[PDB]
């Protein structure tokens, strides 16, 4: 029953603090908070993608071009660069098709 | 200095993106994020018999907006009475999801 309130607590901050975010950091970033627990504590879906909008070095929504910055370039097994503005962190992530 | 007076009203991004099915036992076991909710009872001349849209929800805090204002109320300090998915009115006190919203999604303290 606690997993189940999580499936959908998570999916709507999660929607939330994805619309605010861009409207609002803050709330977003708040919420974050609280999504990070239920994901965790209640147990849910594990993080993947969103680590294209989230920092796994200070938490927090970030977005490309906003608070976010990525890059990818070929020739070789070409590999993204994203990183935190907030936390100015530096990270990588291969690509495979 | 805020986001507050900055995301008052929006609600829209809290309608399209809330929709959770609100239930008591999903109330206190949910993010407290966009539900609706009203501040019928609580320790403010400001923020009594208030309604507003929930945002924020933190150790010390439970935030709701309605028109150009938010309702700054924290969870023990009043009891909020947010809408059922269901058109069904929930009845419940703040001080349950007292600062903790954890404590519901991750159960009573772990031990
Ligand atoms: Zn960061």
């Amino acid at each position: 029953e606690k997993k189940r309130i999580a499936k959908e607590r998570i999916d709507i901050l999660f929607s939330l603090a994805e619309r605010v975010f861009p409207y609002s950091p803050e709330l977003a970033k708040r919420y974050v908070e609280l999504a990070l627990l239920v994901q965790q504590k209640a147990k849910v879906k594990i993080p993947r993608k969103w680590k294209r909008r989230y920092c796994k070095k200070c938490h927090a929504f970030l977005v490309p071009g906003i608070n976010a910055r990525v890059r990818l370039r070929q020739k070789r097994m070409p590999h993204i660069v994203v990183k935190c503005l907030e936390c100015g962190h530096i990270m990588r992530y291969p690509y495979i098709k | 200095q805020g986001s507050y007076q900055e995301i008052i009203g929006r609600t829209w991004i809290f309608r399209g993106a809330h929709r959770g099915r609100v239930n008591k036992k999903n109330i206190v076991w949910h993010e407290l994020i966009g539900l609706k909710v009203r501040v019928v009872n609580s320790t403010h001349p400001g923020y009594v018999g208030i309604e507003g849209y929930v945002i924020d929800e933190t150790r010390n805090m439970l935030v709701i907006a309605g028109e150009n204002k938010v309702w700054k109320v924290p969870k023990d300090v009043c009891i909020f009475e947010f809408e059922t998915w269901d058109g069904t009115k929930i009845k419940i006190s703040g001080e349950k999801l007292v600062g903790r919203p954890e404590m519901r999604l991750k159960k009573r303290w772990r031990k």
